[PDB]
């Protein structure tokens, strides 16, 4: 009920990031959007003196085919000025189950800024540059902005005091506009649960960490060997001899002495096997020294191996990987690689957001336009990473596999 | 007197730090003071100037040429910046039949609004005195001056903010800002149409605007923007390409333009060679001969622009539609259509700069910009034809290591038409010879040897001057395929020769990559293995081409 003065960070003007087109639905459904938020006082309309704009688009969420509006808020918060912080929950990653909440519509109850409402302003495009795009500028907090959650930080906190008191068991983390609250209990138990902090919340994504873990580097167990076969096998173990100190193949490549036809079975020598024991044993074992810096951005590979079937690895420094996972989900996109692409993003930024409460820098396998051209049909989230574009094949791709 | 409606004015402020401009007066001939004194007199009986004391510390140099020019240039330096919402032109083929088409001139644009009073100071400028034996005649704008910064974008919204409850109340008819011209277009029979017309000029009379009173100076044909709008068609303006003796790198660069700009509408114009011969010139008046091959495009284009060609307007109750065709050396050519042999308007996509592609990724991106084109022009994605069988595009996609997608399309059977020229095995070929293969170079002398020694005892080393480690192991590659059957395996180390590969191009700038194209477009099956080097992997021979 009382606004909080916010600037911009010192030497850097308000955003100025060029709107893209969208499709005739999308421009309708966030024209009827914006007409309901500015009879609601939420958004005003403004004039030419306004040179900021920031991109806008309209998705679906999940299990509902009311349109959304979904701001991409990336220049501002990059531009916006360092709020301050709260430790991040080490602990939400270790609970049994995490439930996302959209607690969005609560920012909207907090007046903006006056100073600071001209760099919130956003155009509705009209179809072939016809008549002016509708522009408007945000009067209370918006959604998708970095400075939201960390002002509306005291009010959530008065909220969320009274559970937070009689449940010290339940961990409840915020990012953005989400609210995710781990704990332990029952799936019937938490969604009764949820149900009851949702009404709490009213009156005022089922998600298991435990199901994922870190993966092991595994190599084959086979009786008899060809001698492509002990090539890949090579091949994996000089890569993983990056990761790993004590890795040897000089027992291995002994077998390979000679131009044999490739699928020529080769037995084993004692050493061969024995080496090949010593390399599963050290593969059995931790990485050495691997560490989270805060201060250092977090980056995400992602590679497609096809099938319906994704590969990830988040790390910092190279071959020290903090995380590592295989993305297979199949729901509805199994004609659709780009959509695969997108929601595979979604739950590797969901699963960074859990475990060190911010998002990675993704390398893409897809080259720039398409991305660019598709994304935004399949994207449900409320928030956008950043990302880059990989346009050489890697060759460590069957590796994770 | 009837009361007029109020102009709500703009706030106005300059960049931070900067001051208003303080620039010297020129001196003027007595003749232009005269008539710069005459027409700021007429100017100040209307209310677009008032005259101001000597309080005011800016000045902005005025000319005359009579008519008065206000040289606002450094205000425009100092002046913020502003929401331009004209940022790219309506596209003629988005525009909508309309029955009765009206334009409705606004005289008097930027002089009609007024300019926020604590801004005008900066708009201060001075009239000579005659001799300068008398303090020039200090004046300062009231309304928005024609050529500062913010005239367009406040003229523009503040017509907007006048014009929004007249189309809200008027859902049947549809209009148009530019500059200071209206264009309102209605289905209505003519004389209804005419009459909201009439209202329409009412309405902007209430806020004291003015329109073409007599009959509106402009009919159909309307040349706009490079344009001919018809009533019920669209075209380019005329297209005329002209004989020469010999051409130079303006005249080329006129002819692309004419090309570029007529591309949009007539289907299968090229420019790749005319282009071509501008491969980092840099001198306008460099004359260049053309090659036999940009003087064939040449014909062609004169071939296709022989005759006008015409757009339709867009018709949103039926499908839209976009057919692509090859053309080769990375040209592309499009139609967007609704009905056959009836475009809405046509295009070319050229592939980028790239060492290797292949024909599935360069139609892929050809899709990408014409459905962002289309998003633009229509606000929604066409249907696509596409030269590319389904099972082409399924195996594409389906081992491709990028993800990749094209919306809705079929197949058009129009040659010539992309496919997979080959494709790798995923596994080793039984009873297939099996080519070690390695090159090697020495980094100062450029003397390198590529080769391979195989299961069967088949071997062979050559020598090569001039060279380099990654060109030997290209050649060791492109040698294996020469001397192997039908069906061959290949063991290499050399990660650039497989990251070439496993990009799969169908054409290079690299001759050698080429050659090694055509080896396998030949073969039945090939099987590409990956060893790491120096590993004492027996049969890759890294010493026999290091000899
Ligand atoms: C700004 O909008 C545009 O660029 C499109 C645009 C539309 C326009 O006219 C229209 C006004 C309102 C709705 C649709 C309009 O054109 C529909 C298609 N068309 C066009 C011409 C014709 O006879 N008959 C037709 O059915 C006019 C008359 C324009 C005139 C000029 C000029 N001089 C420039 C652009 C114009």
């Amino acid at each position: 009920i009382e606004t909080v003065p916010v600037k911009l960070k010192p030497g850097m003007d308000g955003p100025k990031v060029k709107q893209w087109p969208l499709t005739e639905e999308k421009i309708k459904a966030l024209v009827e959007i914006c007409t309901e938020m500015e009879k609601e006082g939420k958004i005003s309309k403004i004039g030419p003196e306004n040179p900021y704009n920031t991109p806008v688009f309209a998705i679906k969420k999940k299990d509902s085919t009311k349109w959304r509006k979904l701001v991409d808020f990336r220049e501002l918060n990059k531009r916006t000025q360092d709020f301050w912080g709260i430790p991040h929950p080490a602990g939400l990653k270790k609970k049994k189950s995490v439930t996302v909440l959209d607690v969005g519509d609560a920012y909207f109850s907090v007046p903006l800024d006056e100073d600071f409402r001209k760099y919130t302003a956003f155009t509705i495009p009209s179809i072939n540059n016809e008549t002016p795009g509708i522009r408007y500028q945000y009067n209370v907090l918006p959604q998708g902005w970095k400075g939201s959650p960390a002002i509306f930080q005291s009010s959530m906190t008065k909220i969320l005091e009274p559970f937070k008191k009689q449940n010290p068991d339940i961990v409840i983390y915020q990012y953005m506009d989400d609210l995710y609250v781990g704990s332990d209990l029952e799936i019937g138990q938490h969604r009764t649960k949820i149900e009851e902090l949702r009404q709490h919340l009213l009156r005022w994504y089922e998600l298991h960490p435990d199901k994922w873990t870190v993966q092991p580097i595994v190599l084959p167990e086979k009786d008899s060997w060809t001698v492509n076969d002990i090539q890949k096998l090579v091949g994996k173990l000089n890569w993983a001899s990056q990761i790993y100190p004590g890795i040897k193949v000089r027992q291995l490549s002994k077998l390979l002495r000679g131009t044999k036809a490739l699928t020529e079975v080769i037995p084993l020598t004692e050493e061969a096997e024995l080496e090949l024991a010593e390399n599963r044993e050290i593969l059995k074992e931790p990485v050495h020294g691997v560490y989270y810096d805060p201060s250092k951005d977090l980056i995400a590979e992602i590679q497609k191996q096809g099938q319906g079937q994704w590969t990830y690895q988040i790390y910092q420094e190279p071959f020290k990987n903090l995380k590592t996972g295989k993305y297979a989900r199949m729901r509805g996109a199994h004609t659709n690689d780009v959509k695969q692409l997108t929601e595979a993003v979604q739950k590797i930024t969901t699963e960074s957001i859990v475990i060190w409460g911010k998002t990675p820098k993704f390398k893409l396998p897809i080259q720039k336009e398409t991305w660019e051209t598709w994304w935004t049909e399949y994207w449900q989230a409320t928030w956008i990473p950043e990302w880059e574009f990989v346009n050489t094949p890697p060759l460590v791709k069957l590796w994770y596999q | 007197m009837v009361p007029i409606s109020p102009i709500e004015t703009v706030p106005v402020k300059l960049k931070p730090g900067m001051d208003g401009p303080k620039v010297k007066q020129w001196p003027l001939t007595e003749e232009k003071i005269k008539a710069l004194v005459e027409i700021c007199t007429e100017m100040e009986k209307e209310g677009k100037i008032s005259k101001i004391g000597p309080e005011n510390p800016y000045n902005t140099p005025v000319f005359a040429i009579w008519r008065k020019l206000v040289d606002f240039r450094e205000l425009n330096k100092r002046t913020q910046d502003f929401w331009e919402v004209q940022l790219g032109i309506p596209h003629p083929a988005g525009l909508k039949k309309k029955k009765s088409v009206t334009v409705l001139d606004v005289g008097d644009a930027y002089f009609s609004v007024p300019l926020d009073e604590d801004f005008r100071k900066y708009t201060a400028f001075t009239i000579p005195s005659i001799n300068n034996e008398t303090p020039g005649i200090r004046y300062q704008y009231n309304v928005l001056p024609q050529g500062w910064k913010g005239s367009p974008a406040i003229f523009q919204s503040s017509m907007t903010k006048i014009l929004e409850p007249f189309a809200a109340q008027n859902p049947d008819i549809v209009i148009y800002q530019y500059m200071d011209d209206l264009y309102v277009g209605s289905d209505l029979e003519i004389g209804q149409h005419r009459t909201k017309i009439e209202e329409l000029r009412q309405h902007l009379l209430r806020w004291g605007l003015t329109t073409p009173d007599k009959k509106h100076q402009k009919e159909p044909p309307f040349l706009w923007m490079g344009y001919e709008l018809h009533p019920d068609k669209w075209t380019v303006q005329p297209i005329v390409l002209p004989e020469k003796d010999s051409w130079t790198v303006n005249d080329i660069q006129k002819l692309v333009g004419k090309l570029n700009w007529a591309s949009q509408i007539y289907p299968g114009i090229k420019v790749r060679q005319l282009s071509k011969l501008l491969r980092g010139t840099k001198a306008l008046t460099e004359v260049i001969p053309l090659t036999e091959e940009a003087e064939l495009e040449l014909a062609e284009n004169r071939e296709i622009l022989k005759e006008p060609v015409h757009g339709v307007y867009y018709d949103p109750s039926k499908d839209l539609i976009a057919e692509i065709q090859k053309q080769g050396q990375g040209q592309w050519t499009y139609q967007i259509y609704q009905e056959p042999f009836k475009n809405l308007k046509t295009g070319k996509y050229a592939r980028m700069r790239g060492a290797h592609t292949n024909d599935v990724k360069q139609l892929t991106e050809a899709v990408q910009k014409i459905t962002t084109e289309s998003i633009v022009i229509w606000g929604k994605t066409p249907k696509f034809k596409l030269p590319i069988q389904k099972e082409t595009w399924e195996t594409w996609w389906t081992e491709y290591w990028q993800a990749t997608w094209i919306p809705e399309w079929e197949f058009v059977n129009t040659p010539p038409l992309v496919k997979l020229w080959y494709q790798l095995e995923k596994e080793p070929i039984v009873g297939a010879e099996t080519f070690y293969v390695d090159g090697a170079a020495n980094r100062e002398t450029k003397l390198g040897k590529a080769g391979y020694v195989t299961n069967k005892g088949r071997q062979k080393v050559v020598p090569l001057t001039n060279t380099t480690n990654q060109k030997t192991e290209l050649q060791a590659i492109y040698l294996a395929l020469q001397d192997s059957g039908l069906e061959v395996n290949i063991v290499t180390d050399s990660q650039y020769a497989l990251g070439i590969i496993q990009a799969q191009p169908d054409k290079s700038e690299s001759e050698l990559v080429n050659q090694i194209i055509e080896q396998l477009i030949k073969k039945e099956k090939v099987y590409l293995a990956w060893v790491p080097a120096h590993k004492g992997i027996g049969g890759n021979e890294q010493v026999d081409k290091l000899v």
